């Protein structure tokens, strides 16, 4: 998107690409489960935007202990994907007692 | 509660004693038992092969986590070293929770 004199124009740049992956070994701070907002639209027709990502470590208030790790996902494999190129993966659960959905 | 491992069927307890060497018994008979003995003892080598299992850090903690190391400076008596009298001790206690494992 160019912005010439407040007069912006949105063109298409298929030449670009994107990189995404999945954390199987669970080495990154699990964020979900905290139930942050910005979930998938509880509705189908409406579209949305993906929330940025940020995590936290051990800290002494305004400062942090050496035992405060540091992470950078760009140190992981990422399915470099260009437009026209699709992406898929697969997952499976494990045994868990059925949520007793009864009175 | 003293930390460590618990077992429903732990390694056994090893018990030993010196063979009762009855000292000079009375020439003629006596109903009672023998109390006289010969003060004696023994020595030997204790062998104990302990096999061990482990899980090494596979984390992508980008920053150098903390490690445990003898202080790299110059001291009079080296740590865990034998004082000039052979009698050696331990400068400080040591724990394991060192490697910064993501929660």
């Amino acid at each position: 998107v160019t912005q010439n004199e407040g007069t912006k124009t949105i063109a298409n740049n298929l030449t670009s690409t994107i990189q995404v992956f999945t954390d199987s070994e669970y080495q990154l701070p699990y964020v979900l489960g905290s139930a942050h907002q910005g979930c998938l639209p509880p509705f189908p027709a409406d579209v949305f935007m993906i929330p940025q990502y940020g995590y936290l470590t051990l800290n002494n208030g305004s400062q942090a202990v050496g035992r405060s790790s540091f992470y950078c996902l760009e140190y992981f494999p990422s399915q470099m994907l260009r437009t026209g190129n699709n992406f898929q993966f697969t997952y499976t659960f494990e045994d868990v007692p059925f949520h007793s959905s009864y009175a | 509660l003293m930390g460590g491992f618990g077992l429903k069927h732990p390694p056994p307890q090893i018990l030993i004693k010196n063979t009762p060497v009855p000292a000079d018994p009375p020439t003629t008979f006596n109903q009672s038992k023998l109390n006289s003995f010969i003060t004696q003892y023994s020595t030997g080598q204790v062998s104990v092969e302990i096999e061990w299992e482990l899980q090494k850090e596979n984390s992508k903690r980008w920053n150098p986590e903390i490690q445990y190391t003898s202080n790299y400076y110059k001291s009079t008596s080296v740590d865990f070293a034998v004082n000039t009298e052979g009698v050696y001790s331990e400068p400080r206690p040591i724990g394991t929770r060192y490697l910064t494992r993501n929660l």
